């Protein structure tokens, strides 16, 4: 008989501990694995695939239309859309990125925001996208917007433009749930010159917008998502 | 002078040419291949009809109009009646296959509109009734007709609400599945190569569909002034590397 | 590892930021393709986002309850909770369910922890000490009928006996019939016109049965069982869109009617911040 | 040290440290180079 | 090591005891610079004054309380202490607080011990055996609302279950967002005219939630939770003047008005012994 | 199963003992350290800095 | 005295676990084995012997 | 280990499927003696049917 | 590691991995070859 | 022997045995020698 002493914590059950256990089914042989395409190893692998952002959130019931950012022909100087960058809330929240970020407490890294244009091929347009780093207000006019991170996008044969929100930060991690100290800025978009439709054409054209994370990205300290809850256990 | 843009796919006794492609997607970066022995379980030698089943079948055409919500086809169902592919299907106990899907929609440089073409492995549909109402067989086996998401709820059928992918997930995130867009201004076809994806090496072709192909208008169709307000969309699909096993009497399936 | 390299002004014919999303790719664009950057290192590995880590902590998967009381004159033990069961399954409680259904097929060993606590809602002199016996009843094995049937002999069926207030812990290998469990199944069990649709017909694995071994004391004692499940040795294939609407049933994808808009409406314009 | 005979009884697995998003982010048939035109 | 060397009479032009304190230095003068000394050795290392040792013993950081009782008809569990929380923090109880605030920035892993004891202030037949479930609820995770919410499933959030009367112990890595925790912060969360001032806005880290898993017995049981915290792997920068006045608030430096003189007045003259 | 005997003191909590514990946050990666001037290692380092004495205590 | 911590599952009895136990009969010597024809090692050995099927179940 | 070997058409004078059960033997006939098979491996050892396992709980 | 002195006290035995059905499936005195006629 | 995988779970650290008061006691820009005049 070897002398032992038990410490504080004996008998506790910590849902996060990782130890060995007896197998209830001694000697059982599991089914062989066969090959299946698509294996995922890290959630970091999947948040780099871009998905659509319901940017046009202004509706009243969920609709395919809140994915469409409208553009008006012949407007000059004006603003196309605006949003803050609380990736865990608001427009971002239902996107795959938003949806995964919510399983973690802290995030750090660059984001990739792209816009794909869908107007007739014989039209043309020049837009400016601007990222405003924390510390200033959402820009109120392009002059204000153009003094921060921006890209003049020229609509052409190449249909999409990929803007990166480079990680601009004092503190090396931000909270995924919106927090002030930790806030990330604003994203706005304005006409640089203006949309022009060809003859025989009319109305609004739309941009689709996507979001995905750069390879830069870090997420840490897992927790429970506000995105799902329940009141009684389900049954069959 | 090769462009990403022009392409030719020859499979069996049938060929497709596109002069306005946008590359092609190969699901999960894997190309269809036959079933290796190391992965095999059933001891039966399989049948590989080759060129008589691995050719291109063009399903009947759809009509995109400003009110369209989107269409959904299931595989191998959509092909249950195409030539010898279909016969083999009803006659063997088990079968396995990959596909090349080519979705076509051309317009002019004055039109606008953008379709999402996506392949969803194991797309289990939801009942519009809620609770634990099931979706009857016939409803998930529309055949070449596919399911028309702008048709009405029916009884025992699935829900046809587009912002929810027919299953409780948001349209916006379908982009995590192999997919390609058809943006009239860019593109006129979409091509996806689908490798066989299952948790068993070979399965039944009639009780289980392993992918749904979905074509969904996202930026509404907008035709030039006084143009007819609609465009046809055509889907052509070719089984590839097909194998059938466990031949016998010929399945009888509901309806 | 560098998180960003140093990059300076650019005036090229080579534009990495113009792409064609119609192709289905997400081109790997970085901050340094469009602004001037400085070197910085990652200092991080992505350890805690590994799927083994993501699915590897215990989650509550089931709460049931049984009571110790005089069975004298009870015509239906099962019905008196003289013992209860659980037609086993993992999609019953939703926190863990949404996590698993981020994948289509999943393969793992399970580690179960079972906590049992007792309650004595009405006047008792004391708290008795009860031993629970949770037993696995696979498909085809004779389900028990009374709380003290021959079934409980469990001569061939693994069973664990632990005390109420304590915890039991054991681990079961991956018992799936195929190579993976599907989290999801667009099929039927056969081509029947009325057979049920979904994974419910696949994910068939028996049920687990609990009972108190003790005979009855003078008062009644409520014992409530909580089963926790931890995946170990995880393998996951084919990512899918996360669950947006609420769940209604074990094993079907169905969402409730007149549900509410899941996308938050702006308080303001598209232009609003 | 494993104290138990069966593999299911061992603790959690250890980090894939695999990580390759290209099956998801770039499943295109003809390779796309960043910087070269998307559609030629 | 010598504590003092031998030194004899001196009659020099080299005076080590005259200095200019205006410079900000404390010149390293020793007994042997001004008296005649003999050799002596230190016999000591200064082991127990290492900062790891100074901050490394468990200190009580929080006492809370929850009760097990029939929740039937309770409209606000939180309010009935059917479960309670703690918007986590270390500066709440002062013994450990004065110790930490001897430094400006501090970095360490935490080891928590949680002792839970039960009380039955009014007539009970017995002492029941309750299991506590303390769960970590980080910022953004859905706080629980009833004592038996879906929240308690805690499928992704670390939770520990232990018995009242026992102790639970686990250790959490340094969870700070920056490189160190500041013990102190002369800033705001943004340039707002009315935003709060201090570390309160920095030291934001979630809250910990406790509940009893047991349903109710016939009597009521008070369970009082004591959280102890031990720093391990300590790193401290920039020493500061020790706290002289009493504390009034978590996270602000504020002292009470009409406080009392903190320097003891002489009973006698400056000249007094 | 290896035979053991537990000694007096089992289960006690001594605020001054130093042992290992399971981490509640398995696999979490702490923020990198950056350099900060002023690190203190021993209280013996700081009690050698001189400070003023309120010698005139008579108020 | 070596410090220990007990985990969840301590004290449980799992009918399927396989561990060592003290022998109640220390030092006892079992009867020698003699040879007996017919040893079975696997149930897989015996299910390969064919047996009759009551196919005509209609009685 | 192979569970089934590959075997093709047969037109022989050597018939493994005709036997005389009166002898008391169970002749070791396999799928590949009477249909055309493909190779497959066992992937299994028969561990949990060992008599030690069967009587050991 | 055995902690106990007697052999009865050790854990379960380990798989025969013996397996030879012929004493049960082919106890015939003159050897029968599959494919050759049963009765000559 | 660490029984646990993570570094936070290890016991207390071990004595700096670093000790250098000069950052606090003599942060002067031009070095002062004891015995030499403070102000020259
Ligand atoms: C997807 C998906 C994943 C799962 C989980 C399947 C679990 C496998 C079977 O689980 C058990 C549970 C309990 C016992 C048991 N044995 C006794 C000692 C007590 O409980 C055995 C197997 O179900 N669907
Ligand atoms: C300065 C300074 C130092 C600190 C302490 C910060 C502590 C980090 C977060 O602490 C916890 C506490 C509890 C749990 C917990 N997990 C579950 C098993 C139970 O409790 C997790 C993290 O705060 N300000």
């Amino acid at each position: 008989g070897l002398p032992t002493t038990t410490l504080p914590g004996s008998g506790q059950f910590l849902t996060t501990d990782d130890r060995q256990s007896p197998s209830a089914l001694p000697n059982y042989e599991p089914t062989p694995r066969i090959h299946i395409p698509g294996k995922v190893h890290n959630l970091l692998e999947i948040i780099q695939v871009d998905t659509l952002i319901p940017m046009n959130n202004t509706h009243t019931k969920d609709e395919v239309n809140s994915y469409l950012i409208p553009l008006n022909a012949n407007r000059q100087n004006e603003q196309v859309f605006g949003t803050n960058l609380f990736i865990g809330d608001g427009v971002f929240k239902t996107t795959l990125l938003g949806e995964i970020v919510q399983y973690y407490t802290h995030w750090s890294g660059s984001l990739r925001f792209s816009l794909m244009y869908t107007g007739p091929a014989l039209s043309s347009a020049k837009l400016i996208l601007a990222y405003t780093p924390p510390g200033a207000r959402g820009p109120q006019d392009r002059r204000e917007a153009m003094l921060g991170t921006h890209v003049v996008w020229d609509i052409g044969l190449q249909s999409t433009i990929v803007m990166t929100i480079p990680w601009t930060s004092g503190v090396q991690f931000r909270y995924t749930d919106p927090d002030t100290y930790t806030s990330a800025g604003f994203l706005s978009c304005w006409y640089q010159t203006s949309l022009i439709l060809p003859p025989e054409t009319t109305g609004q054209v739309y941009l689709l917008s996507f979001i995905s994370a750069c390879p830069d990205f870090k997420l840490r300290l897992m927790k429970d998502t506000q995105t799902i809850s329940q009141t009684v256990a389900l049954t069959e | 002078g090769y462009s990403d843009r022009v392409q030719q796919i020859t499979l069996g006794n049938s060929t497709i040419t596109t002069q306005e492609a946008a590359n092609a997607v190969v699901c999960y970066a894997e190309w269809p291949e036959y079933l290796p022995d190391v992965d095999a379980s059933d001891v039966n030698k399989t049948s590989k009809p080759d060129t008589s089943v691995c050719r291109f079948y063009t399903l009947d055409s759809k009509t995109w109009t400003t009110g369209s919500k989107g269409w959904c086809w299931k595989l191998p169902d959509a092909l249950k009646d195409m030539g010898v592919f279909g016969q083999n299907m009803f006659f063997h106990s088990l079968g396995r296959s990959g596909y090349t899907v080519h979705v076509q929609c051309n317009a002019t440089k004055f039109h606008s509109g953008c379709l999402l073409v996506v392949v969803i492995p194991e797309h289990q549909l939801a009942s519009h009734e809620g609770g634990n109402v099931s979706v009857k067989y016939t409803f998930t086996h529309p055949g070449e007709r596919g399911i028309d998401l702008s048709s009405a709820n029916e009884v025992g059928g699935p829900v046809k609400d587009v912002l929810y992918n027919m299953n409780g997930t948001l349209l916006g995130n379908l982009l995590i599945f192999p997919h390609q867009f058809i943006n009239l201004r860019t593109n006129n076809t979409a091509t996806i190569v689908i490798p066989y994806i299952n948790s068993v090496p070979i399965d039944s072709m009639t009780r289980h569909n392993n992918v749904s192909l979905m074509v969904i208008p996202i930026a509404p169709l907008t035709v030039p002034t006084g143009a007819t307000p609609s465009l046809p969309i055509t889907v052509t699909i070719a089984p590839m590397c097909t194998e059938f096993s466990g031949i016998r009497s010929k399945s009888i399936v509901p309806q | 590892t560098v998180a960003s390299i140093s990059s300076g002004p650019k005036h090229t014919q080579k534009v990495p930021i113009l792409t064609a999303n119609e192709t289905g790719a997400t081109m790997p664009v970085l901050p340094s393709d469009s602004i001037e950057t400085r070197t910085t290192y990652m200092h991080f590995n992505g350890s805690e986002t590994d799927v083994e880590c993501f699915l590897g902590r215990a989650a509550c998967v089931h709460v049931t309850e049984i009571q110790n009381k005089d069975a004298t004159g009870i015509d239906n033990h099962r019905e008196a909770k003289l013992f209860n069961d659980w037609k086993i399954n993992l999609s019953s409680l939703v926190q863990l369910r949404k996590k698993l259904e981020l994948f289509t097929y999943v393969r793992f060993d399970s580690e179960y922890t079972i906590l049992a606590t007792a309650s004595q809602p009405d006047s008792a002199n004391y708290s008795s000490n009860l031993v629970v016996q949770a037993m696995y009843v696979p498909p085809g094995a004779p389900n028990p009928k009374e709380w003290d049937d021959y079934t409980w002999q469990s001569a061939s069926n693994p069973s664990v006996f632990f005390k109420v207030g304590d915890t039991s812990r054991f681990s079961v290998p991956y018992v799936g019939l195929a190579s993976a469990y599907n989290c999801f199944y667009d099929g039927y069990s056969h081509d029947d016109a009325e057979t049920q649709y979904g994974i419910t017909v696949l994910n068939h694995m028996g049920s687990m049965a609990f009972r108190i071994v003790n005979e009855h004391d003078e008062h009644k004692t409520l014992v409530k069982i909580r089963v926790y499940h931890r995946a170990k040795h995880v393998e996951a294939w084919i990512p899918r869109a996360p669950r947006a609407l609420p769940y209604t049933s074990i094993g079907r994808t169905n969402y409730p009617k007149n549900t509410e808009p899941v996308i938050k409406k702006r308080k303001g314009d598209i232009k609003s911040y | 040290i494993n104290y138990y005979k069966d593999a299911a009884s061992t603790s959690s697995a250890g980090q894939s440290l695999s990580m390759d998003p290209s099956k998801f982010t770039e499943p295109v048939k003809d390779l796309m180079l960043k910087g070269a035109p998307a559609l030629n």
